[PDB]
């Protein structure tokens, strides 16, 4: 069976502009391949073809890709989910950020925004454990639903307000990391990161326009993440 | 702070939706709409207090609210500025030519 | 200088990304309908001429269709704002499904809304 | 100089689990330090490691660092460095703890301490009952690893060259390495990285098979790049294939998956590991069970259907809720890659080419060897390697579950540690010249200026299909020499290689290329190696050499580039804190 893509292409030493480029693929019939793998076929044909992909295992988060319009994984979306009777597969980068050639896109602000809400442990060394910090299941669970984040940039990427203030907005992806840290039991700084959470942006830009949790590949929540920090910033702060 | 907008904007809505179901309630149940029970209603302290606290949470929630969508789509700092005159005279003018209408009946 | 893919019309809108940009747009029209329900409210109050005056702008089909704009962009904003704020507080889930049945139920409201606005002006 | 010079005391090629903490520790010490990538940090393959940690916390029940030097020692059936092994299993716990300080999100059992798992070859008391030692993060404990390495770099402000690609070591005229060349992958601009010390760690190589866990990105290019340099390769014919990847995509379920309960069954649904491992079972060793899946298989007792022959990993029995909240990872990788649902049916699963237990030799301080004419080590200048990449040997003939996260955590900050002693041993090291630093760019010139030669594609193909036909599980004297044969007219053919991608943006198709030479001489060297070695160890097997002969190879087989010829290494077996553990006869 006959396979038709429509590639957003380009290179700044070639093109003027962006531009969409047509492909075919014959598939074999019975069985069902992952766009990542169609991907990589088309490079065969076309070497020029340039894509981030590493682990083929939706773990990695290298190949964030738009298909069809909607944000996702190439190495875990099926061909089958994506074709349609008459219509090309059509495959473009992340959206808002500067494409630096063909799929590959800079996520220079997409890292900015991360390390901007401090990533790490934060403790202040007081009342040391004799081995391990102690932490029960009850609060181990917390994590969950945060920790697992692949950083693919699928959910930021498809948020109108990171759009607008890539630089100003921490976004979803970064959101669901501070709440990360802002309920590890072992994170002490809790009140002074949140002091860095209050002005009109870094969280406030968010509006439930909730884009974020239909595209995570890993099937996290940043809206609800977004939604506990903003209780904890009022709590704090009114 | 972003979290004295939060919710002043959240105060001011609510306020703004008992004015809502207030107007709509009279509205709903008066029928013949004559001169006379129209300037009655606005005669009535309630009405004139509540229409005039509406305007004030009007100010304060649509001065917020249009401060989000310019600080989004108005990057130009004088551009933006001179549009955030306009919009706070124009709030501030819808407040006082409120005062200049009811004090008047 | 680095091109960049937010040609809107290339990607895909869930429906609570539709409800969101719809508040959005009736809050500015409300903000502009503001002034024009006080111009009007303010004409209907100065004399009982004004009044009669104003019954007879309210005559016009054009005014009509435009006040039925009016309080339907104002309705939308009204209870779509009054969702948001119950995710907020809690009493709604922030779940994509939840976000989904609480966008449409919004959308239903906001059109009899609409209906009881129309008939409000016919 | 026409290239630009970047100088720093220490130069890390490799951002994986061992090149953070080396990076880490080494900018700690008060060194500078680059931290060079070919792929975003937390894309390296270690974010894909599943079961965890093995080391000797005794949360679950009393341990004894000792217990797992025995296990691991035996695991390597008798080529694991002794010394080199205890260090690791002595030095783990406090390694590791000091991860879980750095907020290593470990699951956690009911008094608050870091939960750990059984995994396959693990006992107490030399060989007794099964333990439980795999410290864990559900099954996502590379991606927690990994995480939290990053995060902890960030907040050391180490300078970090993502997507540069190392492409070849820098040597002085006294022979000392002293950095490497590297290009930047969005720009297309090549510099040299100028070093005291140039770590390479930069993982495996499973690639070089037509079936492996391994990510794409696992192209065994520290190997090329010793190999290019002069610089020797160890025990390069020991790889561990893991017993279950699934069926038909690669793809791994962790052994996770039998440490918490998990069995191996054939058609005929017997337990089949009771028969082939009386005594640990379905936590025999890996070389073992991929071995017994694979006769079980060639005997027509294996299983078939759309994923290809495979046995069965039965899990239903262990319920929705362990399943959900120890190994959720498998679930999702089951369902999608195999369609599949643990929870209700058993996952289709077959060896998988999974992990390089050779590599280039180190010392416990991370510093490279080489041995001159008359046999004996001598320590390369300027080099060291930490991780995958290494042999120091910890693994031997056959790597534990659970050591390699450990090793990469033991040996990165042992390289950073000690850096400082390396660097004053070792002396000043002459600068390289102008020519030196060209030697480096020959490789990719090559590329750059083919444009009429072969399609690598069909080289690569060629390379991957004729490793795993003659280089897999089992092993025969004539396939292997036939197997050598076909890599020389493969690898001539790979010297008239063209490139079609000639830009300089972001340009994949030229860093590919570049990888395809590592991966023909990692694949070369393998095979040169599995045919010297006229034994069965490990994971090494040949139906000509049936047996382990302690006689004449209870040594390391060692790999020359010049001479393009084999030799050996002793083992270490002189333990500082206990006696060594003697060889013995290796069953599960
Ligand atoms: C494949 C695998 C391995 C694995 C596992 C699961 C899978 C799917 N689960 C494990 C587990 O639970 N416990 C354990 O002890 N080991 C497990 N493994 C094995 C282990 O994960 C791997 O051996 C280990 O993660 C390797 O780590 P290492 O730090 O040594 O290497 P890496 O993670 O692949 O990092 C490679 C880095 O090097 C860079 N690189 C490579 N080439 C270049 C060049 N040319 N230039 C610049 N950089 C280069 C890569 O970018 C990466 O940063
Ligand atoms: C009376 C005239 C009103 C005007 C002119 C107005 C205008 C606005 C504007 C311009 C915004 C910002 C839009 C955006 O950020 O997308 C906004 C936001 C909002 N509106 Fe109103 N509004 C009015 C009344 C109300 C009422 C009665 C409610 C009650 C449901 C309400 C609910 C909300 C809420 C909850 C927000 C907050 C979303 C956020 O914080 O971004 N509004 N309004
Ligand atoms: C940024 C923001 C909105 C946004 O711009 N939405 C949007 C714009 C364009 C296209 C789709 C959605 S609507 C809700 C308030 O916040
Ligand atoms: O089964 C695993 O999780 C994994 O394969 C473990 C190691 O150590 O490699
Ligand atoms: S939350 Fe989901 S979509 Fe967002 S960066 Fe993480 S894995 Fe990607
Ligand atoms: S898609 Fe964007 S606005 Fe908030 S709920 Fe989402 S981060
Ligand atoms: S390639 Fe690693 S996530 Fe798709
Ligand atoms: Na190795």
């Amino acid at each position: 069976m006959r396979l038709e893509f429509s590639i957003y292409r380009y290179n700044p030493d070639v093109d003027d502009a962006p531009r969409m480029q047509d492909y075919t693929l014959e598939a074999d019939e019975g069985r069902d391949m992952m766009l990542l793998d169609a991907l990589i076929q088309l490079k065969e044909k076309d070497p020029s073809l340039s894509f981030r992909r590493s682990c083929r295992e939706g773990v990695c988060g290298s190949d964030g890709l738009n298909m069809n319009g909607k944000n996702g994984l190439a190495c875990i979306t099926p061909i089958s989910a994506l074709n349609q009777p008459g219509k090309k597969i059509v495959i473009r980068p992340l959206p808002g950020l500067p494409v630096i050639r063909d799929l590959v896109v800079d996520m220079g602000q997409f890292y900015a925004q991360y390390e901007k809400i401090k990533p790490y442990l934060l403790n202040n060394g007081q009342n040391p454990p004799a081995r391990e910090h102690l932490q029960m299941p009850e609060q181990r669970e917390k994590l969950d639903g945060l920790y697992e984040c692949i950083l693919c940039a699928c959910c930021s990427t498809s948020c109108p307000s990171f759009w607008w203030n890539p630089d100003k907005f921490i976004g979803p992806a970064g959101l669901l990391a501070a709440y990360r840290f802002l309920i590890d039991s072992r994170d002490t700084e809790t009140d002074s990161r949140l002091d860095g959470l209050s002005d009109a942006f870094s969280v406030f830009r968010c509006t439930s326009i909730m884009n974020c949790v239909s595209v995570c590949p890993k099937g996290l929540n940043p809206t609800r993440a977004i939604g506990h920090i903003k209780s904890m910033l009022l709590q704090r702060n009114a | 702070n972003g979290v004295h907008d939060f919710i002043l904007v959240r105060a001011t809505a609510i306020v703004l939706t008992l004015y809502i179901i207030y107007m709509v309630g009279f509205f709903a149940t008066s029928g013949e709409l004559t001169y006379e029970v129209w300037i009655g209603f606005f005669a009535s302290a309630f009405t004139k207090v509540f229409t005039l606290l509406a305007l004030f949470s009007i100010l304060i929630h649509a001065w917020i609210g249009m401060w989000q969508v310019l600080t989004d789509y108005v990057k130009p700092l004088a551009l933006r500025l001179m549009l955030q005159l306009v919009i706070v005279v124009a709030l501030v003018v819808y407040v006082i030519y409120g005062f200049v209408v009811v004090w008047g009946v | 200088q680095r091109p960049v893919n937010l040609d809107l019309q290339t990607i895909r809108f869930p429906i609570t990304a539709i409800a969101s940009i719809l508040h959005r747009v009736s809050g500015v029209i409300t903000f502009v309908a503001v002034g024009i329900l006080l111009w009007l409210l303010g004409t209907s109050l100065s004399s009982p001429e004004g009044f009669e005056q104003a019954s007879a702008i309210m005559g016009s089909f054009f005014v009509k269709f435009i006040m039925w704009g009016i309080l339907t962009a104002l309705a939308y904003h009204v209870v779509v704002g009054i969702r948001h704020m119950m995710m907020d507080f809690g009493y709604l889930e922030e779940t994509f499904e939840a976000g989904k049945r609480s966008a449409k139920i919004s959308f239903v409201i906001t059109v009899v809304l609409s209906l009881l606005a129309g008939v409000l002006v016919w | 100089m026409k290239l630009p010079v970047r100088e720093f005391d220490a130069v890390v090629i490799g951002a994986g689990g061992a090149g953070m903490r080396a990076a880490l520790q080494i900018s700690q010490s008060g060194q500078t330090c680059a931290l060079l990538s070919k792929v975003f940090p937390t894309r390296s393959h270690t974010v894909s490691a599943q079961g965890g940690i093995t080391v000797a916390l005794g949360n679950t029940h009393e341990d004894n660092w000792e217990w797992h030097m025995y296990d691991t020692v035996k695991g390597s059936d008798y080529i694991g460095d002794q010394d080199a092994i205890e260090y690791m299993c002595k030095t783990g716990p406090e390694a590791i703890l000091e991860l879980e300080h750095m907020g290593l999100p470990f699951s956690r059992l009911d008094d608050g301490r870091i939960y750990q798992r059984p995994f396959g070859g693990q006992s107490k008391n030399f060989g007794g009952e099964q333990a439980a030692r795999t410290a864990a993060a559900a099954d996502r404990t590379g991606h927690a690893l990994l995480h939290t390495l990053y995060q902890q770099n960030l907040k050391n402000h180490t300078t970090i060259f993502s997507e540069w690609y190392a492409l070849d070591l820098v040597k002085n005229q006294d022979g000392a390495v002293v950095g490497c060349t590297a290009l930047c992958i969005e720009t297309g601009e090549v510099v040299y990285f100028k070093a005291r010390a140039t770590v390479l760690a930069t993982g495996g190589a499973g690639r070089i098979y037509q079936s492996t866990t391994n990510a794409h990105i696992n192209t065994g290019d520290g190997v090329g790049m010793a190999i290019r340099a002069g610089v020797p390769v160890q025990d390069m014919e020991m790889w561990q294939f893991h017993p279950t990847g699934i069926a038909g995509a690669g793809v791994l379920v962790t052994e996770g998956c039998r440490g918490e309960g998990g069995y191996l069954l054939n058609k005929h649904g017997e337990r089949f590991m009771e028969r082939y491992a009386p005594n640990a079972k379905d936590l025999a060793g890996r070389d073992v069970v991929a071995r017994s899946i694979m006769i079980e298989i060639r005997e027509g007792r294996g299983c078939d259907g759309p994923w290809g022959p495979h046995a069965k990993l039965k899990l239903d029995h262990l319920g929705k809720e362990v399943l959900e909240s120890r190994l959720p990872g498998i679930l999702e990788l089951s369902r999608t890659f195999a369609h599949v649902d643990p929870v209700k049916e058993p996952i289709p699963v077959i060896p998988t080419c999974h992990y390089m237990m050779g590599g280039i030799p180190t010392k416990v301080t991370g510093q490279a060897l080489t041995v001159n004419e008359k046999g004996e080590d001598v320590v390369v200048p300027g080099l060291f390697a930490v991780g995958e990449i290494a042999c120091v040997s910890v693994h031997g003939a056959n790597r534990l579950g659970g050591n390699s996260l450990l090793d990469l955590v033991v040996f990165g900050r042992a390289a950073g540690l000690h850096l400082q002693e390396s660097i004053a041993e070792q002396g000043a090291l002459r600068d390289a010249s102008e020519s030196d630093v060209e030697a480096s760019l020959d490789r990719l010139n090559r590329w750059n200026n083919n444009r009429n030669g072969e399609d690598p594609v069909a080289i690569r193909k060629a390379l991957q299909e004729c490793m795993q036909h003659n280089f897999s599980v089992f092993r025969e004297g004539d396939a292997m020499a036939k197997g050598l044969e076909q890599l020389k007219v493969i690898r001539e053919r790979l010297k008239n290689a063209r490139l079609d991608d000639t830009s300089s943006e972001f340009n994949t198709q030229r860093v590919e290329c570049l990888e395809l030479d590592n991966l023909m001489e990692t694949a070369y060297a393998t095979a040169v190696s599995a045919n010297f070695r006229t034994e069965s160890r490990g994971a090494h097997s040949r139906f000509d050499f049936p047996d382990r002969d302690d006689e004449n190879w209870l040594c390391h087989s060692l790999y020359l580039p010049e001479s393009e010829s084999m030799t050996r290494r002793s083992v270490n077996m002189e333990p500082k804190l206990r006696p060594a553990f003697p060889p013995k006869i290796r069953t599960y």
